[PDB]
RNA sequence: CGUGCCAAGCUGCGAUAAGC
RNA sequence: AGCCGCACGGAGGCGAA
RNA sequence: GGGUUCCUCAGCACUGCUGAUCAGCUGAGGGU
């Protein structure tokens, strides 16, 4: 029973999020691509030290393994 | 009373109330990211330079590197917040942190537990068999080199936390994943190569560049998602105006709490594995490595190259699996922690001056009402990105990117309203 | 704040930090 | 009496409103 | 090759169409 | 007849036969 009242409600709810929404920003090439292109660039930023340290201390370990 | 004896023991970080520069905690911050490459680097000093693959799982959101000086990494911190979360979560230790005194009594307990937990997985993990050779001499001594280091982090997390930019945390995840990315696909292995020399030698495999596409279309996906947001706030319109909104929920509210759910599946591979090749399969059969079979199986994310589509049931489980443990986190941290009562309206309602009237009574109701929407969903939401993400899979980890992407954008903001405070010494909460 | 009995200047836990990497990092590679 | 993103006075203008 | 009256703000906009 | 003096919020340089955290006062919104 109760079950069938929460499933009830949660319909409810849900349609209470409907007037809520229908508004989402898409984004526009010009914001989108900005951004896009910063998140990109820190995460290459972020990476690359990640190698400088990796990769070589690796080089290490292998050759004296 | 409380465990306030050897909590006062737990040594802190000196807060200078001196002149921090921009330029200061900038070079601070970095003097940590470094340091964190060189442990993730060195191996930890073990005979047995054989060791069982890897845990493609829990490096990720630990942001760490099994068989290094961090090979718990982030880990224990994650599984400590993870705990209070749920105590002082599930109300089975009902908390009004309000006062100082709950705050620093919420706070000070978790630090502590992280340090259990820090030796705790060191075990645990060793226990999972994470190196091969169980010589009860040497498996200590791992052990204590593992948490110990893991314990600087803690401590490195305080410096950064206290001394320069962003988050210990935050950084050192995305400081993992981008490296992940960066050396994955152009290193020495890098797939890159692998894949260009793979045209030369005349075989073009699909493979190789696979991957570092995976990546592209997470990246490029988890953006957009990064971006949806509200707007004004008072019309400008567009144009401006005056007054001043005026937000609207997002993604990067049920950041945090994200990085908890994932990091409990975390907790549950080791901890069953652990608690396998240790004793009875409560948890699940694992045998690979890995599980397959039991909540373990169920449980475990699909990424790492390419989706996995030889078992549908299994991706719809850890789906909704993934998203009740999301929305639970949420909750837990609204109860909580969540745009509050006191200090929003205190502030709110400022822009003095003709531009021309102002606000009142009524708009925090209606706030608040059209507010219900995030908590829930933005994890309920995040949560599923993110598992899809992983579907999808990618480099350095398909739910990883979204955090990285956040962490890294919550991070740029952070050096703009840094390069601004450091010209009007005062509005240091506007 | 914190209940922290004691206080620790950040100059230190890095220093400490290059102690555990100088360690390890020749406790183990260098063999013999 | 209106008209400006915010516009009280002055000036301009007139529902095409400091303009077409 | 600037401009958005007196009117030097804030935001935003117009101008080699 | 007055004309916003009404209600709300924020205020105290002005007005209030003293003072004021109050107000028919000052500012912004709202209200028929």
């Amino acid at each position: 029973t109760d079950f069938n009242q929460k499933i009830e409600q949660l319909k409810e709810f849900i349609e209470e999020c409907r007037r809520v929404w229908l508004v989402l920003k898409k984004p526009t090439k010009d914001e989108y691509l900005a951004v896009a292109k910063v998140t990109a660039l820190g995460i290459s930023l972020l990476g690359i030290i990640g190698y400088i340290i990796h990769v070589p201390a690796t080089y290490i370990k292998g050759i004296l393994k | 009373k409380k465990l306030i004896p050897i909590l006062e023991k737990i040594p802190e970080v000196e807060l200078p109330v001196k002149e921090i520069t921009f330029k200061e905690k900038l070079k601070w911050t970095g003097i940590v990211l470094v340091l964190y490459f060189i442990m993730g680097c060195i191996d930890v000093y073990t005979a047995g330079a054989q060791i069982p693959a890897i845990f493609e799982f829990w490096q990720t959101i630990t942001a760490s590197r099994i068989g290094t000086l961090i090979t718990l990494g982030i880990g224990p911190i994650v599984t400590a917040g993870i705990i209070m979360q749920l105590l002082v979560g599930s109300g089975i230790i009902q908390m009004d942190l309000s006062i100082p005194e709950n705050r620093a009594l919420f706070q000070g307990c978790q630090k502590l537990l992280s340090i259990i937990m820090c030796f705790v997985e060191a075990v645990l993990f060793v226990g999972a068999g994470a190196f091969g050779i169980l010589t009860p001499l040497l498996a200590f001594l791992v052990i204590i080199q593992i948490a110990f280091g893991s314990i600087i982090l803690i401590y490195l997390d305080e410096i950064v936390s206290k001394y320069g930019i962003g988050s210990g945390i935050g950084l050192f995840i995305a400081a993992g994943v981008s490296q992940t990315i960066f050396v994955g696909a152009l290193g020495p292995e890098g797939y890159l190569w692998k894949f260009l020399n793979s045209l030369i030698q005349g075989v073009p495999n699909i493979e190789y560049i696979a991957p570092i596409i995976g990546t592209i279309i997470v990246f490029l996906m988890v953006v957009y998602a990064e971006c949806m947001r509200v707007e004004i706030p008072l019309a400008h319109g567009r144009i401006k105006g005056a007054v001043g909104k005026y937000p609207i929920k997002f993604v990067y509210v049920s950041n945090i709490p994200v990085i908890l759910a994932a990091a409990l599946f975390a907790n549950i591979q080791l901890w069953g594995l652990a608690l396998y090749r240790m004793g009875i399969p409560i948890l699940g059969h694992y045998e690979g490595g890995r599980a397959v079979d039991g909540i373990a199986y169920y449980l475990s994310t699909p990424y790492g190259l390419s989706s996995v589509i030889s078992d549908p049931i299994h991706a719809i489980v850890y789906m909704i699996a993934m998203i009740i443990t999301c929305v639970m986190f949420g909750i837990f941290w609204v109860e909580t922690t969540g745009l509050d009562p006191k200090s929003m309206a205190k502030r709110i309602g400022s822009l003095g001056m003709a531009i021309k009237g102002f606000r009142k009574s009524a708009i925090e109701h209606r706030l608040k009402r059209y507010i219900p929407p995030l908590t829930v969903m933005s994890s309920a939401f995040v949560g599923f990105l993110a598992t899809i993400a992983n579907f999808i899979g990618a480099l350095g980890g398909g739910t990883g990117v979204l955090l990285t992407v956040s962490i890294v954008y919550r991070m740029y903001e952070q050096l703009l309203r840094e390069k601004v405070s450091e010209l009007h010494p005062a509005i240091a909460k506007l | 704040e914190t209940f922290s009995k004691i206080r620790v200047k950040p100059e230190h836990v890095i220093g400490v930090t290059v102690a555990f990497v100088i360690i390890e990092a020749i406790l183990t590679y260098g063999r013999f």
